[PDB]
């Protein structure tokens, strides 16, 4: 009799097209719980992200709009794929919930990080993330929250970036929104950010992959900064000058560190057999780690730079890497103020635009 | 260096 319908998953209610069935719970996006579901029609597994009354809040509104926009506009081998979208409410009046259906992968990095990969594998995955990130940048978008949980794999050894709710263009202009262990200095110390902020994230992931556990823990947001400097050592004065004077003080007050050499943070012991052919060497990986994990954002390698690094570029393929930027409707410029009403309506438009 | 096609989420 009706097009949608509902299942209670614990305490949360999913109301979804009869096509989607057998919901299990699986994780959380920036916003929304998320179910795996079988899509009877296309006869394949899918993932579905319930976004509850997003216009409830500038944030939820903003972060939602983003995802919708960015889930449609972006298309790439390495970015998670839009499959379907909808609302069950049949009228702007009535409206509250959005649902995004997207491809479901086999696992996230958690996961892979535990096992002992071999250079080709690491270098490859790396490569993929990067190209993925490259693609987003090529249209100004900075992901901002790259971490094992946002990255997904499949057993055909392929990789996809995911979750766009947090993504935008340069900073500053809320501090504690990006995951602690993955924060670049410029975000820990609130200097604002350029694309290569994502590269920081990358470095921690690669490192974590190798190290077997998180690169810089950090028992709280401030401790985090010790962990970084504990390991990489106190940054130059020339850098401190970039710091806002209030924070600038504290930092200059931190005990000094020399920090370890990369060869010490990442010794051979830690690596697979050095590769069949060259470029793919423990040391080469190290070299690249050492150009990403770099406190000073202005002395830090770019996606493209990384894409060329001997350890990555062995897989380099211009058909993937130099793909057309995702064109973004300038209507939106991802950070202007609005109200509950204008928010609710934007979403609905954008959603109804997408059904 | 052939791209891989298997990854072991065993």
């Amino acid at each position: 009799d009706n097009n949608f319908y509902s299942v209670e998953i614990g305490d949360s209610t999913f109301t979804v097209l009869k096509r989607y069935q057998n919901l299990k719970p699986i994780g959380s996006g920036a916003q929304g719980i998320v179910c795996a579901a079988y899509d009877a029609i296309l006869e394949r597994n899918v993932a579905i992200k319930k976004l509850s009354r997003p216009f409830q809040n500038q944030t939820h509104a903003k972060r939602a709009y983003r995802e919708l926009v960015l889930m449609k506009v972006v298309n790439h081998k390495n970015i998670i794929g839009l499959l379907n979208v909808f609302t069950p409410q049949k009228s702007l009046e009535e409206f509250q919930d959005v649902y995004i259906v997207m491809e479901l992968m086999d696992a996230n990095l958690s996961q892979v990080i535990q096992m002992e990969l071999d250079h080709e594998r690491m270098s490859y995955l790396l490569y993929q993330m990067l190209v993925g990130i490259k693609h987003l940048h090529s249209a100004g978008i900075i992901h901002r929250d790259l971490k094992p949980s946002n990255i997904v794999v499949k057993s055909d050894a392929t990789l996809k970036i995911l979750d766009f709710g947090l993504a935008r263009t340069a900073g500053t202009s809320t501090p504690y929104v990006v995951t602690r262990y993955y924060r670049a200095p410029e975000v820990i110390l609130g200097m604002g950010y350029k694309e290569n902020v994502d590269i920081w994230s990358v470095g921690c992931i690669m490192g974590e992959m190798i190290k077997g556990g998180v690169l810089f823990p950090g028992t709280d947001h401030i401790d985090q900064w010790n962990k970084v400097i504990e390991q990489l050592g106190t940054p130059s004065p020339e850098f401190m000058k970039k710091l806002q004077p209030t924070v600038r003080t504290y930092v200059e007050n931190r005990p000094k560190y020399a920090g370890y050499s990369f060869e010490k943070l990442f010794p051979d012991v830690l690596f697979p057999a050095d590769s069949e052919h060259n470029k793919l060497k423990a040391s080469q990986a190290r070299d690249l780690l050492s150009k990403m994990l770099v406190i000073d954002a202005s002395k830090r390698i770019s996606v493209d730079e990384a894409l060329q690094h001997p350890y990555i570029n062995v897989w380099y393929d211009p058909s993937e890497a130099e793909a057309p930027p995702p064109k973004i409707p300038d209507k939106q410029l991802d950070e202007r103020e609005h109200t509950i009403e204008e928010w609710k309506e934007l979403i609905y438009k954008e959603v109804m635009d997408l059904e | 260096p052939k791209r891989p096609t298997t990854l072991n989420l065993f």
